[PDB]
RNA sequence: GUCUACGGCCAUACCACCCUGAACGCGCCCGAUCUCGUCUGAUCUCGGAAGCUAAGCAGGGUCGGGCCUGGUUAGUACUUGGAUGGGAGACCGCCUGGGAAUACCGGGUGCUGUAGGCU
RNA sequence: GGGGAGUUUGACUGGGGCGGUACACCUGUCAAACGGUAACGCAGGUGUCCUAAGGCGAGCUCAGGGAGGACAGAAACCUCCCGUGGAGCAGAAGGGCAAAAGCUCGCUUGAUCUUGAUUUUCAGUACGAAUACAGACCGUGAAAGCGGGGCCUCACGAUCCUUCUGACCUUUUGGGUUUUAAGCAGGAGGUGUCAGAAAAGUUACCACAGGGAUAACUGGCUUGUGGCGGCCAAGCGUUCAUAGCGACGUCGCUUUUUGAUCCUUCGAUGUCGGCUCUUCCUAUCAUUGUGAAGCAGAAUUCGCCAAGCGUUGGAUUGUUC
RNA sequence: CUGUUUAAUUAAAACAAAGCAUCGCGAAGGCCCGCGGCGGGUGUUGACGCGAUGUGAUUUCUGCCCAGUGCUCUGAAUGUCAAAGUGAAGAAAUUCAAUGAAGCGCGGGUAAACGGCGGGAGUAACUAUGACUCUCUUAAGGUAGCCAAAUGCCUCGUCAU
RNA sequence: AAAUGGAUGGCGCUGGAGCGUCGGGCCCAUACCCGGCCGUCGCCGGCCUACGCCGCGACGAGUAGGAGGGCCGCUGCGGU
RNA sequence: UAUAGGGGCGAAAGACUAAUCGAACCAUCUAGUAGCUGGUUCCCUCCGAAGUUUCCCUCAGGAUAGCUGGCGCUCUCGCCCACGCAGUUUUAUCCGGUAAAGCGAAUGAUUAGAGGUCUUGGGGCCGAAACGAUCUCAACCUAUUCUCAAACUUUAAAUGGGUAAGAAGCCCGGCUCGCUGGCGUGGAGCCGGGGUGGAAUGCGAGUGCCUAGUGGGCCACUUUUGGUAAGCAGAACUGGC
């Protein structure tokens, strides 16, 4: 009983029925498969970042301010 | 049926081309690569160690991730039925930048500069693009010479 | 394949690269009481008749060669299991093969 | 033996003889050139053609038995050793036969039916010559009767025409003459050797 | 107008032959005691500076061979889409668009990135 | 211990069986210049080998050819020259490689540990294979660097059970010690029908549910084969191609043979031959009227309009023949 | 031969038959029935008997093979070998060791037990075919008979009627 | 040259009712345009059963299948 | 009168055993199981397919994905400018090895002629024989010449594949780093104020859950594999039943 073994017909018109639409683009995608030295590296940097930020940054601004 | 394979049907497109052959040029490795920056793939044969795979060759992708000898690119494969954002770690002997970008920032600074430049001189200028507007109503001259005369040749074998 | 006798390989215990012996792995013998055995003892055990299946239709021609790897430093007795891949013939200890040399048969 | 009616048009792509085949019959031609080889290019100035106009496949007993009618008719026009015959075309497309139950049902009917090399076919396209003649200069109606003889040998539908050019060379006939003459083509045997500008002066000291 | 050291493009810059090279530099070249290695100080290594552009090298030339580019081949072979177009078929023509290569001919044959010595 | 009882008799398949594995995995074409794409489509392979054929560093350049040297001869060894891969890289091919990935030399096991993410068939699940990292210990060179197997594309295996390795680990049930057992992680013992049941044959004494998804009848599509014609004309025909044939080639009709496919028929179309009987077809055996011969007559051979009328009696064979 | 056979598609060449052979058994036995008993059939029986097979009037013939598959017999000289029993180690579970009943393996016999019975080369004063001979094989190579048979594909074999 | 008698569809057609190139008219589909009516959807409008009453526009085929409405229908129970 | 169902009986046909015998009849387990046939009941309205990927002792089936429907939910227009999207085009940008073409270019096949001969082999000539000399053929080389390659290729189309055409962007200043490091070097992260009109056309989009049916297809223009061919078997895009 030999049948049809394997064709792609009818198979574009399934799939523009619903639609073969771009993934989903968003800021900040992922962080995954990134070099684990340079996550570590970002990460010290983020939670170091509020110890000199606050004083510094905001003598700048106030700076800026008062220039404009 | 089809004997899927990692490297088949490759035989031309992953060779090297004609009188092309040897070390691979030094000038492609010196190039620099930073995250977000939108690269091409082009599978090279003189190296095998980081060579991609088959279905992405000459695909367009942005850069996620670099390393030493390699970088990591997003490259949008189109699978049967949607769309994968797929990340590739392939190294630099088979990258090469797109140009597309680099016109792409070369208009915008030519647009920031120009637009810059008319506010004080207050000529709007148009600096978007368009496209190829039929040509106007033009004179042409044909200074006494009187157009040539053109005949079908008669048919010879 | 012919292998060494002998190769200074990390040590799991000590973590550092130390010289184990290399010797050929013998499967030790199923002792009774084992949790398995007894467990089809039982189950054979009665009129019922060969519960579990006995494996027939025999394929793979060799085995897989797994190398016992023994560190020889004192009191560390450092043991580990080192596979390679199938292989026909087998060789634990021979003289290292040279070129230009006197095959001459 | 097959006729040449399930022969004769291009349905398969070329299957040459080569280290895949591993297997094929001796063609039936052997020798392509049945006049005077050793003829000069200034023997015989006129020259036909005998071009198809239907694309299709020739088969290399017919072009075995319309040269051999082409032959016979001319050695007997213009006697021997007076004219040159060739056969351009050459066979190499293997066409395949598949020899069916050897009569009885007991063998497969289309299990494994891609069969057994049977023969050499020629194909030839729209315009390519099959045969050309080259005689003396009033041998122009022998040559045109010899390839309408060959024509009724060979399928389909082919058609005669007498080239302006100079033999077999790629020259025409009225500026042959002239530039013979003066060192611009060198004849060789059967063929012209035509001498660029473009070479070492050596080569230009060595004439004139 | 040139070379050396390090380099990008990787024959417009490779191959064979023939001419020129002043002042630096490259090299040829002279010698094995120390560093070093072979059968051999030929090659690689520490000592040079008696001669040389003979060679490499750098320029120029060949109605030179290759390489690049441009005409010819040619709107030709092909090809997207169309017809209730032709033909018995093989195949072909038309409309709307894109458009190849060999023969043949003509032109060129290194340009530059950093440090340095000369006329 | 088939005396008796239970159960099994792989799948694909131009019907089924036999044949073969297209059932697991690779190379080139098929494949229509992204990827993907089928047939029992083509041309080939694999279930291994390597303590080096892995890694590093250095030196050298291969196959072949040209001209010479005592035995030396086509091929022994030495020297010079040409030598862009025409050799070699373990093995089937494709790609790739020249102070190299090829040959030689010296040290070496990075072919060792560990957690993730990613690529490949993909459902984007797993196994296998592979990529780039990161964290410790080492190899190598002076060093930049390379190496966590073979220059790349295949060379291999779930659950349960068994065995081995490690904690100076967890539980062994009212509380302690010990043997033992169970428990965590990773290596092996195999599912080649290779995402993995433990399996012989016959039934013409056969039964059941179904199938025209699937053979043995007919019909239908093509005519390879069979039969029947045409064209060319090398030759036979004492002479002479075509009175009569006509090779080498080539173009057509037929379903009165066989074969190819399985479209209707499986809740049945009663499947060989013979007897009796009707009609039709013409590619005419004879008869009516004709043309041509190598047609003296007679007897013959080749065609034309031509199916109106006939085309028998028996021996053996079920026989068509 | 007489006889019997598929009631309701077969009457036979099938079955049966006397005859011819072979096997087991001397009763605490041979062949069988039986869930059970020293329960039952042969057996109110005893080798001229019982039980199990093959061939199938009379005559003459009963060829050769025990290699294999079956049957049977032998010696604790001899290999494998379960429970149970013995010794040792261990605190014990447990482990090891010594010995080892039938059977299997080894050897002999048996084919009127199942079965089998090949293939090359040189040799006659017309030549061939072939009297005769050499050689591989396994256990032996179709002897006496018979035939295109109810057994022969080629085959509608060849010759005579 | 093929077997029941028979197929440009038939009758028939030859200054065409045949072939090739064409012109001006004409014939009709559930297609197009205009208009009425029914339903769905969207936008809605109003402080007239709000689960009701209106307005505009665009669309309506369909096996297997999935939903919504029924003031369609049969039986029995609690209210009316 | 004795033998009763895996039993009896059988001069053996697997025949007979109450019209049933290659395993009787009666009741129960039992409404045994069936991937297999047949059937499956009222109206209207709306939406509306698949015969395809992977796996299975899988091929008349099931699971998975895909196609479909329902329930929603989160926003956007409606009073010189939109978020976002597209089976499309335009501009830049690479990717490829088909069609075609070539082999007087690599590899493998391939017909014939012309010249030169270093050597090799076969013939004829001078003549004791002799690379002492000569004519010719085969072989080799050179420059040409005819015809081909789905598993050849220098070159190389059309069609076609991916990306980009902004506010998620650019310019400026300052902080953090245990990453790297001559250097306040490089690279990432964060903060602060200033500047939207960035190719054409068209359109409202995004997202969650549950889920039936399907899992035998066929035909056509064109490109194609096996076959002589088939209303034959097997593929790619599109359309249709
Ligand atoms: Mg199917
Ligand atoms: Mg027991
Ligand atoms: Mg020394
Ligand atoms: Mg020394
Ligand atoms: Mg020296
Ligand atoms: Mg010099
Ligand atoms: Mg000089
Ligand atoms: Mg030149
Ligand atoms: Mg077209
Ligand atoms: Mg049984
Ligand atoms: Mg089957
Ligand atoms: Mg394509
Ligand atoms: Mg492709
Ligand atoms: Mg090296
Ligand atoms: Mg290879
Ligand atoms: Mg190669
Ligand atoms: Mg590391
Ligand atoms: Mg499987
Ligand atoms: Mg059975
Ligand atoms: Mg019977
Ligand atoms: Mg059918
Ligand atoms: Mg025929
Ligand atoms: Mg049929
Ligand atoms: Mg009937
Ligand atoms: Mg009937
Ligand atoms: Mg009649
Ligand atoms: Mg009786
Ligand atoms: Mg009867
Ligand atoms: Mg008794
Ligand atoms: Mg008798
Ligand atoms: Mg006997
Ligand atoms: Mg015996
Ligand atoms: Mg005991
Ligand atoms: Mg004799
Ligand atoms: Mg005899
Ligand atoms: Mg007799
Ligand atoms: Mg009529
Ligand atoms: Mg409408
Ligand atoms: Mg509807
Ligand atoms: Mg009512
Ligand atoms: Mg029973
Ligand atoms: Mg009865
Ligand atoms: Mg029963
Ligand atoms: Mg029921
Ligand atoms: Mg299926
Ligand atoms: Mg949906
Ligand atoms: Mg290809
Ligand atoms: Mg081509
Ligand atoms: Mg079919
Ligand atoms: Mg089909
Ligand atoms: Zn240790």
């Amino acid at each position: 009983a030999k049948s049809k073994n394997h064709t792609t017909h009818n198979q574009s018109r399934k799939w523009h029925r619903n639609g073969i639409k771009k993934p989903r683009s968003q800021r900040y995608e992922s962080l995954k498969g990134v070099d684990p030295k340079f996550l570590r590296n970002m990460r010290f940097a983020k939670k170091h970042n509020k110890k000199g930020l606050k004083k510094m940054q905001a003598n700048n601004a106030k700076a800026v301010s008062a220039r404009a | 049926t089809n004997t899927k394979g990692k490297r088949r049907g490759t035989r031309y497109m992953f060779s090297r081309p004609f009188r092309k052959h040897g070390v691979v040029p030094l000038a492609t490795y010196m190039r620099i690569y930073k995250k977000g920056d939108i690269v091409d793939i082009k599978g090279m044969g003189t190296v095998q160690k980081g060579m991609p795979h088959k279905c992405y060759h000459g695909k367009t992708g942005r850069v996620y991730n670099v390393t030493q000898h390699a970088v990591g690119i997003i490259v949008n494969k189109q699978v049967k039925g949607k769309i994968l954002a797929k990340r590739i770690n392939v190294r630099i002997e088979h990258i090469k930048h797109s140009k597309s970008r680099d016109s792409f920032l070369k208009r915008v600074k030519e647009n920031d500069q120009k637009k810059k430049e008319a506010k004080e001189k207050g000529t709007w200028v148009q600096l978007k693009r368009h496209a190829a507007p039929p040509r106007e109503a033009h004179f042409v001259r044909t200074n006494g010479k009187e157009p040539e005369l053109l005949e079908p040749i008669p048919y010879e074998f | 394949v012919n292998v060494p006798k002998t190769r200074r390989t990390f040590c799991k215990k000590c973590g550092k690269h130390q010289p184990h012996k290399v010797t050929q792995y013998k499967k030790g013998k199923d002792s009774l009481y084992a949790q398995g055995k007894r467990r089809y003892d039982r189950k054979q055990s009665g009129y019922g008749g060969q519960t579990k299946p006995i494996f027939r239709k025999k394929a793979k021609t060799t085995k897989k060669i797994v190398l016992r790897l023994e560190c020889v430093e004192p009191n560390c007795r450092s043991k580990r299991m080192l596979a390679i891949k199938r292989c026909k013939h087998f060789e634990l200890g021979g003289d290292k093969k040279r070129k230009g040399q006197v095959i001459q048969f | 033996r097959r006729p040449a009616r399930c022969y004769r048009y291009c349905k398969n792509k070329p299957y040459p003889k080569s280290r895949f085949c591993r297997g094929v019959p001796d063609a039936k031609i052997r020798i392509f050139d049945l006049g005077r080889k050793k003829a000069k290019v200034d023997e015989f100035p006129l020259c036909g053609h005998m071009v198809s106009d239907e694309y299709e496949q020739l088969s290399s007993e017919a072009l075995e038995a319309a040269r051999i009618c082409a032959n016979k008719y001319m050695v007997k026009s213009c006697g021997k050793d007076g004219f040159h015959i060739r056969v351009r075309l050459h066979p190499f497309h293997v066409i395949r036969i598949n020899k069916m139950l050897s009569a009885d049902r007991l063998q497969t009917g289309m299990r494994g039916a891609f069969g057994k090399p049977q023969g050499t076919v020629a194909r030839v396209h729209i315009g390519q010559v099959i045969m050309s003649i080259r005689t003396k200069l009033q041998n122009k109606e022998h040559v045109i009767e010899a390839l309408r003889r060959a024509k009724f040998k060979f399928p389909g539908r082919q058609k005669i025409h007498i080239s302006k050019k100079w033999g077999f060379t790629k020259f025409n006939a009225d500026e042959f003459e002239d530039m013979v003459a003066e060192k611009r083509l060198i004849p060789d045997g059967c063929g012209v050797k035509y001498i660029p500008n473009r070479g070492p002066l050596d080569k230009w000291r060595a004439l004139h």
